[PDB]
């Protein structure tokens, strides 16, 4: 009964898309029972879920590595829609360690198969993954392309407003790197209001983050710090003290904190957040506390550009810009227009670069 | 970058 189990798995990944946490594990049960006695490639599409599974898990509760082995072990001639999931799923994990090359790599792998996928919810959470690395990536266009495939095919069906907000999230933030943060605000809301419906902790504090982005756009850098704060607090009083993305929120206070020429505010903020950044272990968010702290304290520029550099390196010619923006506004409203004029032109090699 | 959850 070897379709029996594989459409067992096939109802373990539609309810791992649903954020359905007791099905996943029923059927990870359940399935987990029949691999004991059973006769192919089948135990890598286990794999292959377990791994899935596991993304969930950690999303919602913050090795992998373990299954990792289990999935690069013995793939070879890989065919037909598990090597669909092999590429997507590949890069869904490429993506969260920060490698955007390879999740790149991975994603237009899966691409290359998408007509063997034959549910269009499947193909919405393609559509998704791809447009979320496109907006990290600063790929304004591409990722609307297909952040607008992915919500229709999911505002489609039912009970998939966790992927639904997150499309809500990657919309506005597209119109916000396009200098429309009154377009992004109703996106960034609509979303907030359904996030305390399901009563999603973590998406609230995002929708706060997306928000206090709009209101820093807008140089309203009280009501910046307000969304920021409020998004702090919701992170850090529902379990999620140490997830990464925190430290985005603390970040931007940081910036905000210290552009109200509230120094002693931001000396503590950009503290916690360099503190909490190696605690977590996260390099890139520890160099991009120590740009704000290079900047802001002791106008260190070798430093800087020593952080511009690296993060170039990875990839990250978005976060380049932005950081080039801060330190050649600082250093332009501090009358020190030579340096301002360095910071400017990075501005432009980074904008150049993104094309 | 914003948050794309």
């Amino acid at each position: 009964s070897s379709s029996k189990v594989g459409v067992k798995i096939n109802e373990w990944y539609k309810y791992i898309r649903l954020f359905s946490v007791p099905d996943s594990e029923i059927l990870k049960a359940e399935v987990e029972e029949e691999i004991r006695h059973m006769k192919h490639d089948l135990l890598l599409y286990y794999s292959l879920m377990c791994f899935r599974h596991q993304l969930m898990l950690d999303y919602l509760e913050p090795k992998i590595s373990d299954l990792l082995e289990k999935i690069e072990s013995s793939q070879t001639d890989l065919k037909g829609i598990l090597e669909y999931y092999f590429n997507f799923f590949r890069g869904m994990y490429e993506f969260e360690q920060y490698e955007y090359l390879n999740a790149i790599s991975f994603y237009k792998q899966a691409e290359r198969k998408l007509s063997l996928v034959a549910d269009e919810i499947e193909r919405a959470e393609f559509h998704y993954k791809v447009a979320e690395i496109y907006y990290h990536m600063k790929q304004t266009h591409m990722s609307m392309h297909h952040i607008v495939q992915a919500i229709d095919s999911y505002k489609a069906h039912e009970n998939y407003t966790v992927r639904v907000i997150q499309c809500s999230f990657v919309i506005g933030l597209n119109y916000l790197d396009m200098d429309y943060p009154e377009k992004a605000i109703p996106h960034f809301k609509n979303a907030l209001d359904k996030a305390r419906e399901i009563d999603m902790s973590r998406l609230i504090g995002s929708s706060l983050y997306n928000l206090g982005l709009c209101s820093f756009a807008e140089e309203a850098y009280e009501k910046a710090s307000e969304y920021f704060k409020e998004g702090i607090r919701v992170y850090q009083d529902n379990g999620y003290e140490h997830s990464n993305r925190i430290l985005d929120i603390l970040l931007m206070l940081t910036k905000t904190t210290f552009k109200m020429r509230n120094h002693s505010e931001g000396i503590s903020w950009c503290a916690h957040g360099l503190s909490l950044s190696k605690n977590l272990n996260d390099e890139i968010m520890a160099k991009m506390f120590e740009f704000i702290h290079a900047l802001y304290v002791d106008n260190d520029n070798e430093k800087l550009n020593s952080i511009l550099n690296y993060l170039e390196l990875k990839s990250m010619l978005s976060d380049v810009e932005d950081l080039a923006s801060d330190a050649a506004k600082y250093y332009n409203e501090k009358e020190d227009h030579k340096v301002a004029v360095a910071y400017y032109e990075k501005v432009l090699y980074a904008r150049k670069q993104i094309q | 970058r914003g948050h794309t959850s």
